């Protein structure tokens, strides 16, 4: 749809999809820890 | 600060990042300064370092000031002085 | 009316349709939206 | 605009602008008020 | 004051600042200076300093005057005199 590839791990969800015009890169980190990182558009470092 | 994404297909790979060659910047606190080796630090009064790199000299913030290359040949000496002002 | 006249249609108080007359041409445009909504994947964000 | 044109001016939404366009003749309204402050004595009675 | 807000996507970041390049300015009262390192002064006399940097010399006020680099090179010798005035 528009070009997706999502990618769910135990907890956090990384997410690479340049989706049709809206990006869909978002990796959100739920460290339950006590920590949660939901950098829709943060510092990222994305590679392939 | 930003989110360079590179992508590799083909042998042209596009980024919407590579090495520094032989390039060092001088380090301080203003805002921190980190590494994916193993040391990283959240504080500092002046202190330059060369040698790794993955950081992408940003007209943002490349910690101060940045100098690439080694320059000095074979027979090139330098002198230095101690300094200090006011 | 006589002739070609305007090209109105901007409501004020709270209300965002401004008018925009080219050469004669009636023309109006609404702005009460300006809010994007990107379905990513199982999430959908707005903006 | 070329011409002699219309008479414009009604605010939608829940505002209460009218037009009213008498042969020409641009002319608009505004009802935002229909209320009538009757002051009775020392006692302002308000509909 | 004002809130110089920077930005970073790409190597091109915009602020609607960077180190001030052997800067000084000169210390005094009159309306404060701090610092996010450690130091800060609520008041003082006549007193310059050097260093550190992260402040934007603002033509709105930059402590009393700002001077930037450092100029004296190698052979440039300097003399000083006691002074006081009246």
């Amino acid at each position: 749809q528009d070009n997706e590839r999502v990618l769910f791990a135990p907890v956090r969800m990384v997410t690479v999809p340049p989706r049709h015009y809206c990006i869909v890169a978002n990796p959100v980190s739920r460290d339950t820890q006590s920590s949660v990182l939901f950098d829709i558009t943060g510092q990222v470092r994305l590679r392939h | 600060a930003d989110q360079e994404i590179r992508l590799a297909q083909d042998p042209f790979p596009l980024y919407p990042q590579v090495v520094l060659p032989n390039t060092a910047l001088h380090l301080k606190a203003l805002l921190d300064f980190e590494d994916k080796n193993g040391d990283k630090v959240m504080a500092g009064d002046e202190w330059l370092f060369e040698g790794p790199g993955t950081y992408i000299p940003q007209k943002e913030v490349e910690v101060v000031e940045i100098i690439q290359a080694t320059v000095i040949k074979q027979n090139q000496a330098l002198r230095l002085r101690a300094r200090k002002e006011c | 009316g006589c002739g070609c006249p305007c090209g109105c249609g901007a409501m004020a108080t709270e209300e965002a349709i401004i008018r925009i007359p080219p050469y004669h041409y009636i023309h109006v445009l609404d702005q009460n939206s300006n809010v994007s909504r990107v379905e990513v994947g199982p999430k959908t964000y707005i903006r």
